[PDB]
């Protein structure tokens, strides 16, 4: 049921690439506003696919996916394998990579411990800009009848 | 889960069949010495019959959820009490195949979805030239 | 329920609009004259389905008047209620006598007397509503029904319904 | 001008003939399952369940629209607005039978997409029940069978006990979670 | 050159596709073993005609959601990410702050040239301004 | 108030209406009081 | 002028949005600080994100009233010659013959 | 049943009681401000109105011909023969 | 006509706020990565 779900917030986002590289064929281009509101459709959509997915995270890393004897392993092993890949974009996590390198500071050693309280540190950080949140919010507000007049220019009667 | 295990020499030494695809699975580092199989090969030292015998012992089991000779088989990793499972690897093509979630590869598709709708994102977002009269035009 | 039916309407064209925009005010005069209305016969005649493929047909002269008229073939959503049907809907109303319930184009009331034993009429609560231990039901929430009878007034249907039994009420 | 229907009827001067209504499936003399095109040929009745009619309407109320932008040449929450934003183009305006049926059929329709919609109906046809008990079977959401055969009474012994209990399980399952 | 940076976007946006399609296919055919029922009907002809029915299978485990649990260092990667974000968006949001800021003085220069453009007599009709001086 | 039963029949659908000569509408109105039915169908059921 | 006065008006509740903007990227920025555990900038992070609010809050004011005093005006101060020439040419005719 | 065009055998001439008929038809719809498929040269009453549109064959109407059984053959104004 | 002007600007100004406001609730709080193109969107 779940992976119905999943596949069927997929399904979406497929439709909408698909739907992305139809207007960017053509030469002029779609009127921005248009280019933007299916950015949002798609926005929506993929939202729905990373919370039901990791709603589904403790479930769905509780499996094992390998082909069945009915795939056609002899033909062709390198599709199955390129639809069983689980390494992620060679630039996705070179850019995580990139990013954890430059997220401050913050070098393994550490050791946790002291990695908690750097933890702590951005927690209570958090609360206090909570806070300021509350406060700042707080501190804004959110003649005369026609026929009678006429029925006297043409009889006399008031 | 990410990676990919072959030791296409050692068919060579052997030939890759069955109990062969059992003992290459052992060849492999995807094999662990914390199982059953290789205190077994121990004691040996100092396929049905070993299905038996794994009835016997109490441990981590690998056991043979297929054959299409010769090519491809499953060889599943199950937790034996009832039997519960692990994971599935499957030996196709000379090469030990990592068993890679569920979860994981949902994973990367979304990561890499995500990353090119980034992409395009920005490079289009900086095109458009805005005056309040016109709006959003495109130069 | 909620049909979908093959119906005929006879309009009657004056001669004057024997012009270009003949087919025209014609399927328009269909969508005046049949939707949204309600008959016995067939229920709530919805929407008249591809407006489109309407066939307007030939249309016979009368002899008298010059005037001309059609009979107009098209397909439409209906909805007709029936007895010992089971529906889901919305309360609109609730008085002490009952409540109805909304459901598509066509009310069901539900008397106080085909309802769960202790759940009673409170008129104290805001709005008055009906105040079971375990239930709740006023002017706003939703209801499934058993419709225990229909009343045809050629206009409008109006039903009456239960939610004694099994696997009914409060939704 | 009182609407006709597709079939014809012997008028034996005695009214008095009339049967009633019923979940014995003993739907009008207008509503039985062996009925007529208006092509000629004899097809079967059609009942939709919500979802379905939903969907129908929208799909013909939007067929509509482009109709007359020809002849002008010469989330759930955000349906219930641009619904009424279709009705006040297309329709009377003085419909007031369908704007509650569209607010109706928005806010009670267990399905949403097209494709989930076939899916119900691929699912619910191999059990080859009355026109009217798929159509309620797929409006009526029930977790027994019991309650299927309590809600719908038609069914009782036209399908097991336990296959309708997988068809249920089904049907939740498709149900779109809004 | 403008078009050619059309084409990088293009290019880009072509990639996710393929990506998100993929993904959705995969699933389709997992799904395909059971359920299904009509699940399978997502999936590329060609695949479909590919692949035989009854593809793949599933294994229960517990406890890779407690082994996740038990590291804890994606939630700090996640965190430093986010403040990395939060920094490329400053700088971008600064960069619109001063283009606006310019683009204000020269509209709200022709606003006062205009309030400077003096009469009420003559037409004017409209995303630039017309006279109708005949 | 456009309402049109023929109860008896509890009919409120099914109805037309026609134009004949008043002597008819006697006539038949006669030809009741005498026991005799004159029904008038609007449609067809033996064809030739 | 009245409408030059509008305009005027109007352009200051421009000026007005730009420095919320401004101080939306200050917010930004000096949130960045403060969870990198540099707390010194909390004064100025908090006052630039309170002023851009503040700002914002004013500019509202402003521009809400503006729109209502647009419909107020209406009919009043806001919709809803060859005789010049004549005395342009005898002008020029009696400075011709009186140069 | 209605008879196919290719199938017809009734004249191909109008009757004197079809003609009397298309002409009262067009005379009481013409007088009933329809729609004049002619150019009226002057003519204001709505017989001789009918006779000039029968007389250029621009009468839009269509003869449905019963048979004895129930049948019919319908036969435009345009394609009937005015030997009357 | 003008009133329609009003409503649509108030609407504006109130989403504007809020989006601010939540978006800088957002962030501080591929799952981070997600986030970061919603704190984009916003």
């Amino acid at each position: 049921q779940a992976l119905d779900a999943v596949r069927m917030r997929l399904a979406q986002l497929t439709h909408s690439l698909r739907r992305i590289r139809d207007e960017m064929s053509k030469a002029e281009l779609p009127q921005w506003y248009t280019l933007q509101s299916q950015l949002n459709v798609t926005l929506s959509q993929l939202v729905s696919v990373t919370s039901t997915l990791q709603h589904f995270q403790e479930t769905l890393d509780s499996t094992v996916v390998y082909p069945l004897p009915k795939f056609p392993t002899t033909s062709h092993e390198s599709l199955v394998t390129t639809l069983l890949r689980k390494k992620n974009i060679p630039e996705v996590d070179e850019w995580m990579k990139y990013v954890r390198e430059t997220s401050g500071v913050t070098t393994a050693l550490l050791k946790d411990e002291e990695i908690e309280k750097l933890l702590q540190q951005d927690r209570e950080i958090t609360n206090w800009a909570r806070t300021t949140f509350r406060n700042e919010y707080g501190k804004h507000d959110f003649p005369f009848n026609v026929d009678d007049v006429l029925k006297f220019t043409f009889t006399g009667e008031k | 889960d990410e990676l990919q295990w072959k030791s296409p020499e050692w068919i060579q030494v052997f030939g890759l069949r069955t109990e062969n695809v059992l003992d290459y699975f052992a060849e492999s580092p995807f094999f662990d010495k914390t199982s059953n199989n290789q205190v077994i090969k121990m004691q040996r030292q100092f396929y049905m019959q070993l299905e038996e015998e794994l009835m016997k012992l109490d441990g981590t089991e690998y056991v043979l959820s297929s054959v299409r000779e010769p090519d491809f088989w499953v060889i599943r990793k199950q937790r034996r009490t009832e039997i519960i499972p692990l994971q599935d690897y499957y030996i196709i093509g000379a090469n030990i195949y990592q068993s890679p979630t569920i979860f994981k590869i949902v994973q990367s598709r979304l990561m890499s979805t995500s990353y090119h709708l980034n992409s395009t994102l920005e490079s289009l977002y900086d095109l458009i030239e805005f005056q309040p009269s016109q709006g959003v035009h495109y130069k | 329920m909620f049909f979908i039916k093959d119906l005929s309407l006879n309009i009657t064209l004056h001669p004057s609009f024997f012009g270009p925009r003949m087919k025209q005010y014609l399927k328009t005069k269909l969508l005046e004259e049949v939707e949204g209305s309600c008959t016995g016969k067939f229920g709530y005649i919805l929407c008249v389905l591809d407006y489109d493929n309407i066939d307007i047909q030939r249309g016979r002269i009368l002899p008298t008047d010059g005037s001309a008229e059609f009979n107009v073939k098209y397909r439409a959503v209906v909805f007709k209620p029936f007895k010992g049907e089971v529906v889901d809907g919305t309360v609109v109303s609730c008085s002490q006598h009952g409540f109805e319930v909304q459901v598509g184009p066509m009310k069901v009331f539900v008397t106080k007397h085909l309802m769960p034993q202790d759940l009673t009429f409170n008129a104290g609560s805001n709005p008055p509503s009906y105040q079971s231990s375990e239930d709740v039901i006023t002017i706003k929430s939703r209801i499934r029904v058993k419709i225990e009878g229909c009343i045809s007034q050629v206009s409008s249907i109006h039903a009456i319904g239960s939610i004694k039994e099994d696997y009914l009420g409060a939704i | 001008v009182s609407t006709s229907t597709f079939q014809t009827r012997r008028r034996r001067l005695k009214k008095v003939e009339e049967e009633e209504n019923a979940a014995t499936l003993q739907l009008g003399q207008e509503f039985q399952l062996k009925q007529i095109n208006h092509q000629g040929e004899e097809e079967e009745l059609i009942a939709l369940n919500l979802s379905e009619a939903r969907l129908v309407i929208k799909e013909a109320l939007v067929e509509r629209r482009r109709a007359f932008k020809r002849s002008q040449k010469k989330t759930r929450e955000k349906e219930l607005e641009s619904i009424d934003v279709l009705l006040e183009q297309t329709t009377g305006g003085n419909n007031k039978d369908l704007k509650n049926t569209m607010q109706y059929l928005t806010n009670f329709s267990r399905f949403r997409d097209q494709e989930t919609v076939g899916a119900v109906i691929q699912l619910l046809k191999s059990t080859g029940l009355h026109p009217f008990e798929v159509a309620q079977l797929g409006s009526l959401a029930c977790d027994t069978a019991d309650e299927a055969k309590t809600l719908i009474p038609s069914l009782n012994n036209k399908i097991s006990d336990d296959e309708l209990e997988r068809i249920l399980k089904e049907l939740s399952n498709l149900e779109t979670l809004y | 050159q403008f078009v050619k940076r059309r084409r990088d976007m293009l290019e880009h946006i072509n990639l996710a596709m393929n990506e998100s399609s993929l993904a959705l296919e995969f699933v389709s055919l997992l799904l395909s073993s059971v359920k299904e029922s009509t699940g399978m009907s997502s999936m590329s002809p060609f695949l479909r005609k590919v692949v035989k029915p009854s593809s793949l299978n599933s294994d229960k485990i517990p406890y890779v959601a407690p082994t996740k649990k038990e590291y804890i260092e994606l939630d700090i990667l996640n965190k430093g990410w986010k403040l990395q974000s939060l920094n490329e968006s400053k700088d971008l949001l600064r960069a619109s702050f001063n283009k606006l800021s310019s683009i204000l003085q020269n509209e709200h220069d022709y606003w006062n040239k205009i309030m400077q453009s003096i009469s009420n007599k003559d037409v004017i009709f409209k995303k630039l301004l017309a006279i109708k001086y005949g | 108030h456009n309402q049109f039963e023929c109860k008896g029949c509890d009919n409120k659908i099914d109805i037309y209406q026609i134009h004949i000569p008043y002597a008819a509408k006697l006539l038949f109105q006669e030809l009741m009081a005498m026991n005799i039915t004159p029904r008038l169908y609007t449609d067809r059921s033996r064809d030739f | 002028p009245y409408i030059q006065e509008r305009l005027k008006s109007l352009n200051d509740i421009e000026t007005q949005l730009c420095s919320m903007l401004q101080e939306a990227s200050q917010v930004t920025f000096i949130f960045g600080e403060l969870k990198r555990g540099n707390e010194s900038v909390k004064p100025q992070f908090e006052n630039h994100v309170k002023q851009f609010y503040e700002r914002l809050d004013k500019s509202t004011t402003q521009l809400r009233k503006e729109i209502q005093l647009l419909d107020e005006n209406v009919g009043t101060r806001l919709l809803p010659q060859d005789t010049e020439k004549m005395e342009e040419q005898l002008d020029l005719l009696s400075a011709i013959l009186d140069p | 049943k209605a008879i196919p065009k290719d199938q017809r055998a009734t004249t191909p001439y109008m009757t004197k009681y079809e003609r009397a008929r298309i002409l009262g038809t067009r005379a009481l719809q013409i007088s009933m401000n329809a729609p004049v498929f002619v150019d009226l040269e002057g003519e204001t009453d709505p017989l001789r109105i009918a006779m000039k549109e029968l007389a250029e064959k621009k009468i839009p109407l269509v003869i449905r011909r019963y048979l004895p059984d129930g049948s019919f053959e319908d036969w435009s104004v345009e394609e009937l023969i005015v030997d009357l | 006509s003008n009133q329609a002007l009003y409503e649509k600007l108030e609407q504006t100004r109130t989403i504007l706020s809020v989006k601010l406001a939540e978006l800088i609730n957002m962030t501080t709080i591929a799952v981070a990565t997600t986030s970061v193109m919603m704190v984009n969107n916003q």
